[PDB]
């Protein structure tokens, strides 16, 4: 802007994060333990335990 | 009679091992389509090691398996060594030399429990290697196919839990022979 002028912009913008595309994740070991959280598991093996 | 029992429980053992012999050697596993084929991909039959391609001009030329997320790397690492196969054979090796000693040492009973116990553990690690190799083999090109080898595997689980069925019967039949004639005794 010093040595040219310039105009009122016409697209503006900034910086930002380019990932790649989360995919369907391989299904891990112990995947079926998923439905519930690990704290109810634990509950459950101590109200097991209790009772 | 037991005489009987016997020759069929070698008998197992002798084609169980043989054929996991032949289905580990064997490269005939998994019928498929692979990108590695000189032209999705051209047809290839594959094993536990090498991978052969058929139907394309590379036709016949058999090259090692390029394998290779700490599961999944012990997972390759698994299906790599192929260890659980080659257990399961090697224990049904011991066990029907257990059973050779039987023959021999017929005063110790404790042996033809052995033999059992390893045909047993043998069907198990089996079990364990086939379960390993589908598992490999996913990943994330269709309508692939399983081979005559994949069946010598299941066949060979089947005669070893067969023939430690009949290890662990023998066992009882002698140790009640020998507990009743003692009492009686």
């Amino acid at each position: 802007e010093e040595v040219i002028d310039f105009s009122k912009p016409f697209m503006s913008l900034g910086i930002s994060i380019m990932i790649k595309k989360p995919q369907k994740s391989k299904p891990g070991v112990f995947s079926f333990l998923d439905p519930l959280a690990y704290e109810i598991w634990m509950c459950i093996v101590f109200a097991y335990i209790g009772v | 009679e037991k005489g009987v029992q016997v020759l069929l429980t070698t008998i197992g053992a002798f084609a169980a091992f043989g054929l996991m012999t032949i289905a580990i050697s064997t490269d005939y596993w998994l019928y498929t389509r692979a990108l590695i084929c000189n032209t999705p991909g051209g047809l290839t039959h594959s094993g536990l090691w090498r991978i052969c391609c058929l139907e394309g001009l590379k036709r016949g030329v058999c090259v090692k398996i390029n394998h290779f997320d700490s599961a999944e790397y012990l997972l390759r690492v698994v299906r790599a060594s192929s260890i659980f196969p080659i257990l399961s054979a090697i224990l049904l090796l011991l066990g029907g030399v257990c059973v050779a000693a039987s023959r021999v040492y017929k005063s110790k009973r404790n042996i033809i429990l052995g033999a059992g116990i390893l045909f047993v553990a043998a069907g198990l690690s089996n079990i364990i290697g086939v379960i390993v190799y589908i598992s490999a083999n996913a990943g994330e090109k269709n309508h692939y196919s399983y081979g005559w080898s994949f069946y010598f595997g299941g066949l060979s689980f089947i005669l070893a839990e067969v023939i430690g069925v009949l290890a662990v019967n023998i066992y009882i039949e002698r140790s009640r022979e020998a507990h009743c004639q003692s009492r009686s005794d």
